[PDB]
RNA sequence: CCUCAUUGGAUCAGGACAUCCCAAUGGUGUAGAAGCUAUUAAUGGUUCGUUUGCAACGAUUAAAGUCCUACGUGAUCUG
RNA sequence: CUCUUAUCUUUAAUCAGUGAAAUUGACCUUUCAGUGAAGAGGCUGAAAUAUAAUAAUAAGACGAGAAGACCCUAUGGAGCUUA
RNA sequence: CACCAACUUCCUAAACUUAAAUUGGGUUAAUCUAUAACUUUAUAGAUGCAACACUGUUAGUAUGAGUAACAAGAAUUCAAU
RNA sequence: GUAAGUUUAGAUUAUAGCCAAAAGAGGGCUCUUCUGGAACGGAAAAAACCUUUAAUAGUGAAUAAUUAACAAC
RNA sequence: GAGCUACCUAAAAACAAUUUUAUGAAUCAACUCGUCUAUGUGGCAAAAUAGUGAGAAGAUUUUUAGGUAGAGGUGAAAAGCCU
């Protein structure tokens, strides 16, 4: 027929070159990702010194689960565990364009296949060198923190002790009803009651003959942008770029969440101590410990705690 | 019933347009509509409305000439009013008599 | 609750009309290089699907009347032969099932 | 919310769901090829494979035997099953049935169908989609980039 | 209320066939009136060689009176003015004539010119169609070459050589067979026909006889497709 | 009903007034009974005032038909094209005479709402007014703020 | 000569401020602590039971405000 | 009940077949303040405003229904009791 | 130191001066009959003589709505197993 | 200054108003009498207030009423 | 018009098991009835369904045929019943 047509990319492979194209496809991720290991030899940006009022980039990481943990008063504390995987700099704007007072920069993990993705968005990888990533999110960065793109990211990026904000996606929880969105407390079970148990009660009053905008109904619940405030870190493990954030993180296992310095007035100026621009490995200054930890934090292989 | 009252409506929107139009024109020359169509009558000129607006909008020179006219004798007014007792009266303001 | 007004035909052809309830175009409908009828890609072909089941019921019915009876399932390979054909080594100790038809050129 | 849950629900509820798979296996065991609704097909493949599994173990096993003696309601397949189908599928590690989709049931209801089938069975061979030929211009040109690559270290 | 469920009864036959029925043979009260023959009583067999001769026939007609003559006597028995002398021009009158009602489709002329074994076989396959025939002069003069009779009818094969044009068309105009203007020659044998018993008989045509020796006619413009078996998953190709 | 009804402009068929004036009208015809009551002013009307209209008319070509009739009819034809038809069924001869009188002067024009009274080709002699007309040039014609 | 007949609750609450608690202040017959009076402010909050047919109490609280929305709200439910 | 929760079936929803009912002046059917008889999508003045569906809620259209209630009227009835 | 504005009035042509139960008068759609007319008319005589509305009657077709609601246990070699 | 009025003959319908203003009587309301009103303009929307002799065509004109108004030894 | 229902006449039927006794006694089926709640409300049904309940050898229940008729009949009186 003379029409559209749907095409896929295994559609008029043969059974040879389905293994062949597989192979090559995952070759070159090999080699593209280890081009960009470098950043710091392939002539990296002027690094400017941090000033009082700086924001410097975050990081995009997966959810790997959660675990216990102790501190040295042997208090227990459910932490999250957040895997940096494929964190590189995207894309930079100015001040000007991004229309705001502070600069952007889009950071993206993730690596994703090639093989079911629109030609627009393999085209700005290609450009930048990459494989495609999963997501990208956009981060405020002011001009000396500024990360020229195509430079990787890692969980040293973060030090225990410092308070950290994650924003991902919540759980989907489908359609719901209002007792399960809005916390309603319904009708009674029995002593006569008709058809109404889980039921909205009055929408809203007589005499304005409509309905507020904004009212709480039954719904569509989850699946939006949340974020948390003020989460301590407990721990980065640099071998597997491993973050230990406290308490929850919004998402199911295996989301993508952004992490960034903590937004909220405490902690306004504490990315001093921290790598300003980034943490480069590739300058190797000093070979990191496999294993960061905050003070408090009771590591095992240590002698059991004894309040003495 | 719309079709008869809108016959009569018609007439008194038209001359709503003729005065928003002569207002555009004489402000052009600096004369409000008020001092327009006053002084040219008191020359005893006696075009209408309608026929304003056609020499405003198609003949602008002549339109010009009748601002200055109705100028002139507002002008003469302020003159006539403003010298109390017996000053000669302006040369726009003589009135032709009829009988 | 029951309507206050009638609705109009042209409320009512925007709503019957509308591209959410229009049938969708296909995209994924080719040919089978076999027999030249038509097909879905994912799906298999109901033409020569058609004659595989044909042939399929055919050697069924062949089982049955062998067996003679319910609960005779043996206990050993089975395989299936056509006229000119005669069982191999090994074919040995496999229950055979004969048919009158040639070979088919599909089935090998 | 249905997250993470494995199963349909299928019948008049959990024991009717079993019992329904229940009857399309032992069909399946008889016959080898059988046609039914893609969502039970579905449903029931997973059965179908490790009833294998348990063929596998042996006759001996007295675990095998009592999941065998419930799965299949006809009794003659008990012997089918360790003697025939087990015996077969020796050297595979796993992928004993072959499912595909069919056209749509032509009854009026229009159900999606499929036709599930162990691997090595007597019965004609199904029409299966085949891959293109080696041959075919975007083959080759693949063919040509992959021998230069290998020669060429 | 309600209103009853009557069943509110070319739909003959269906309703009989769907319900089956038994329909007996009836016996005809006024037998049927036939005006003309099926068929030609005895098919003349063209000699080879007729064609391509730019009076003989004639004689040979002349031998075989022993077997021809002798109708030639009943013709003159029931009429005593059939002469094969001037028939022949008669005879071209008639087929010119007929031929040129096709133009006009004057169905009425034809059945006056034609019997009721032409009629069905000159417009048939002319409906939603628009012919144009012409006749352009006559190569030789026509003969009478076969005269047979058997209530009683008479035949009397004419030979004719002229030449023609024809230019069918569709019902939208488009030209389906032959050259909008070019004249071919055609040799074709013409089978007359009269009721000799009917006093309101006259002499019609009947048929053609079309020799097996005869050229090939000009073919269709359009291009045709035949198709092949259709068969169904049992069957396969041979 | 102007909604829901045509309209045009003022208009004269070939400039009728420029050169020379001339009648629309080019035909009439009417159709009579020479006995019927419904006809019976139309028959005066022939008898009395046809000759002197048709001699004040010399480019007016009159038909006059007494034949079996049922109801008396005028057609007027006219240069332009239009067709006009009257039932004179039982009309006065002062009826008759003032209609006929009507469709001479007319034009062939249809009788639809007309838009403006007045029609020029020529609305400006000195020059149409455009928002320029009225403003002031400025040396160089320098637009305002430029620094030049 | 006598007379007399819409409103609770549940759910969800929108709003007024003539403010019950929380917050900022003036005065005192304000030593401190408790209070009294007035200005300002509508911010979020303003409990659970028993006997009750309207009240009558118990134990708490920083407080258990006063009113308007056709008992605010019966095509949401109930006495 | 505090204080709700999980599972399964029914229904729901999507696909195929069949196919009602009350209801309906016309509708190209918005929010606020005003006016008004307790009263406004439609009036006055501001304001808001690409277009059509699908699934939900029930504030309003003094939403729709039944032979429901209440007072009064007729020189309209009827049952019952008597002094 | 005024302009604007309700045919209030003037102007060109005309016209002759103010909710509604009820009252006086002038025409007229349709059909039939008398006598005429002859592409559908005239003068008379007649009448079941004119409907945007009676929760009107009959029939038709919409709206609600392709909505509420309705139905066949499984596999196979299919008055079968 | 102006054109109506009485009698004779025939005849129905009507017999519950509404709001403003003025004077009384009962006791804010409620009775009684006197005056006006029933826009298409103005007063915001506006039956009852103010401007308005009937109803006509016109792409003329003059006008009426017209929610506006300019702390004080 | 008493094929429903009220009452009656005639001729016929049914009541297991268990405990008491010697029964308008007890527990509880079949059977008869219809207490309370929910569903349903153009419903499966113009009075039902699902549970829960009352009686269950008697003033019991059921079958067949006959009788009483509207100023009337019937009524363990609810002004009930009489298609
Ligand atoms: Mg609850
Ligand atoms: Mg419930
Ligand atoms: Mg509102
Ligand atoms: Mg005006
Ligand atoms: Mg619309
Ligand atoms: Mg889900
Ligand atoms: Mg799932
Ligand atoms: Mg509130
Ligand atoms: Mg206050
Ligand atoms: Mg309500
Ligand atoms: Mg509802
Ligand atoms: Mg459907
Ligand atoms: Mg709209
Ligand atoms: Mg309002
Ligand atoms: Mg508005
Ligand atoms: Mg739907
Ligand atoms: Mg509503
Ligand atoms: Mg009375
Ligand atoms: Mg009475
Ligand atoms: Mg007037
Ligand atoms: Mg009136
Ligand atoms: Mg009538
Ligand atoms: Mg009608
Ligand atoms: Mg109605
Ligand atoms: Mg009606
Ligand atoms: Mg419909
Ligand atoms: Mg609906
Ligand atoms: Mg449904
Ligand atoms: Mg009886
Ligand atoms: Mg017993
Ligand atoms: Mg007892
Ligand atoms: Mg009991
Ligand atoms: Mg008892
Ligand atoms: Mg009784
Ligand atoms: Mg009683
Ligand atoms: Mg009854
Ligand atoms: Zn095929």
């Amino acid at each position: 027929l003379h029409s559209k047509s749907s095409t896929w990319w295994d559609e008029h492979l043969s059974e040879e070159n389905l293994s062949f194209v597989k192979q090559l496809v995952s070759d070159e991720n090999k080699t593209q990702l280890t081009s960009k290991l470098n950043p710091l030899k392939d002539e990296p940006w002027p690094l400017h010194p941090w000033e009082p009022g700086s924001f410097r980039v975050g990081l995009i990481a997966l959810k790997l689960g959660m675990m216990p943990l102790w501190t040295k008063d042997g208090q227990k504390h459910a932490v999250t565990l957040l895997q940096v995987q494929d964190c590189h700099v995207l894309k930079y704007t100015p001040k000007e364009d991004h229309n705001g007072k502070i600069a952007a920069l889009t950071v993206g993990g993730k690596t994703v296949s090639r093989f079911y993705k629109p030609d627009s968005r393999l085209e700005f990888y290609r450009d930048l060198g990459l494989p495609p990533k999963q997501i990208h999110k956009i981060f405020h960065v002011t001009d000396n923190a500024v990360i020229k793109p195509g430079t990787p990211l890692y969980a040293a990026h973060f030090r225990p002790g410092q308070y950290v904000d994650v924003t991902a996606k919540t759980i989907g929880k489908g359609f719901q009803g209002v007792m399960k969105r809005w916390g309603f407390k319904g009708q009674p079970a029995s002593h006569g009651q008709t058809k109404t148990h889980r039921r909205p009660g009055a929408i809203s009053t007589g005499d304005i003959a409509r309905v507020w905008p904004g009212t709480k109904m039954p719904g569509r619940m989850g699946n939006q942008n949340r974020t948390v405030y003020g989460l301590k870190v407990w721990r980065v493990n640099t071998k597997h770029n491993i973050i230990y954030v406290n308490g929850s993180v919004p998402g199911h296992k295996n989301c993508l969440v952004k992490i960034k310095d903590s937004t909220l007035p405490a902690y306004k100026d504490s990315c001093k101590n921290l790598p300003f621009p980034t943490y480069f490995p590739d300058g190797d200054e000093e070979e990191l410990p496999e294993d960061l930890f905050d003070e408090s934090v009771w590591q095992p292989s240590e002698p059991s705690i004894t309040f003495a | 019933v719309k079709c008869t009252k809108a016959r009569r409506l018609k007439k008194r929107n038209l001359r709503t347009l003729w005065i928003n139009r002569i207002t555009a024109a004489s402000q052009e020359h600096g004369l409000k509509y008020p001092a327009f169509i006053v002084n040219l009558i008191k020359c005893q000129v006696e075009l209408n409305r309608k026929v304003l607006v056609d020499l405003a909008i198609y003949e602008p020179k002549t339109f010009k000439s009748l601002a200055a006219l109705a100028k002139r004798r507002q002008q003469e007014g302020f003159a006539a009013a403003l010298g109390d007792g017996k000053e000669p009266e302006g040369i726009f303001s003589r009135v032709v008599q009829y009988h | 609750a029951a309507p206050k007004n009638r609705r109009t035909i042209e409320v009512n052809r925007c709503r019957r009309r509308n591209p959410q309830k229009l049938i969708k175009i296909k995209n994924n409908i080719d040919i089978c290089p076999e027999c030249g009828h038509l097909k879905q890609k994912h799906v298999l072909c109901g033409y020569c699907y058609e004659k595989v089941r044909q042939e399929t019921t055919k050697i069924r019915q062949q089982i049955g009347a062998q067996e003679g009876g319910p609960f005779r399932a043996p206990s050993v390979e089975t395989m299936v032969l056509y006229t000119g054909e005669k069982p191999s080594e090994k074919d040995q100790g496999k229950r055979i099932v004969e048919r009158n038809i040639k070979r088919p050129s599909w089935f090998t | 919310i249905s997250h993470g849950r494995v199963y349909r629900r299928l019948g008049l509820g959990p024991e009717s769901r079993i019992h329904l798979l229940r009857n399309l296996l032992t069909g399946l065991v008889r016959h080898e090829r059988i046609e039914a609704t893609w969502a039970r097909a579905d449903e029931m493949r997973g059965y179908a494979e490790k009833l294998i599994d348990y063929g596998k173990l042996g006759d001996t096993n007295e675990r095998a035997m009592r999941m065998a003696d419930f799965w299949l309601t006809e009794k003659d397949l008990i012997p089918k099953l360790f003697k025939v189908l087990a015996p077969r599928f020796q050297g595979q590690n796993g992928n004993y049935t072959r499912m595909l989709q069919i056209p749509n049931r032509k009854e009026q209801d229009r159900a999606k169908m499929a036709v599930i089938e162990y691997k090595g069975n007597y019965l004609p061979p199904l029409p299966l989609p085949h891959r293109d030929s080696n041959l075919t211009l975007l083959n080759q040109l693949l063919l040509g980039l992959q021998q230069d690559l290998h020669h060429n270290q | 209320r309600f209103r009853p469920p009557t069943p509110e009864p070319k739909e003959f036959l269906e309703y009989a066939r769907k319900a089956g029925l038994v329909i007996p043979q009836e016996r005809l009260e006024r037998p049927i009136h036939l005006a003309c023959t099926a068929g030609i009583f005895d098919p003349y067999v063209p000699p080879e060689g007729d064609a391509r001769m730019s009076l003989t026939q004639r004689t040979e007609r002349l031998r075989k009176n022993a077997a021809s003559q002798l109708a030639i006597r009943k013709i003159r028995e029931f009429d005593a003015n059939f002469k094969t002398k001037d028939f022949p021009e008669k005879a071209k009158d008639i087929f010119i004539e007929a031929h040129l009602c096709l133009n006009n489709s004057d169905h009425d002329r034809l059945h006056t010119l034609v019997t009721e074994h032409c009629f069905p076989d000159m417009v048939w396959d002319l409906k939603y169609k628009t012919v144009r025939w012409g006749f352009v002069e006559s190569l030789e003069p026509a003969q009478v070459v076969h005269v047979r009779c058997s209530n009683m009818y008479g035949q009397v094969t004419v030979r004719l050589h002229t030449r023609q044009t024809l230019a069918i068309y569709d019902r939208f105009g488009r030209l389906m067979y032959g050259q909008e203007d070019v004249p071919k020659d055609v040799l074709e044998y013409v089978v007359f026909e009269r009721h000799l018993m009917n006093p309101y008989g006259s002499w019609r045509m009947h048929a053609k006889i079309v020799p097996a020796w005869a050229p090939p006619k000009q073919p269709i413009l359009k291009t045709l497709m035949i198709p092949g078996p259709q068969l169904k998953p049992w069957e396969e190709y041979e | 009903t102007g909604r829901g009804t045509s309209s045009r402009f003022l208009t004269s068929v070939l400039h009728n007034g420029l050169g020379r004036y001339v009648q629309q009208l080019q035909r009439l015809s009417l159709s009579l009974s020479r006995d019927a009551p419904s006809s019976r002013g139309a028959r005066e009307f022939v008898e009395r005032e046809v000759t002197d209209f048709a001699r004040r008319n010399p480019g007016v070509v009159v038909y006059v038909n007494p034949r079996p009739c049922a109801m008396p009819r005028i057609v007027a034809e006219y240069l332009n094209g239009a067709v006009r038809e009257e039932n004179v069924n039982s009309k006065s001869v002062e009826e008759i005479k003032s209609l006929v009188q009507k469709l001479a002067d007319q034009s062939g024009l249809d009788v639809i709402r007309i838009r403006k009274p007045f029609h020029t080709d020529n609305p400006s002699i000195q020059g149409q007014w455009h928002p320029f007309t009225n403003k002031r040039t400025a040396l160089h014609g320098l637009r305002p703020r430029e620094l030049r």
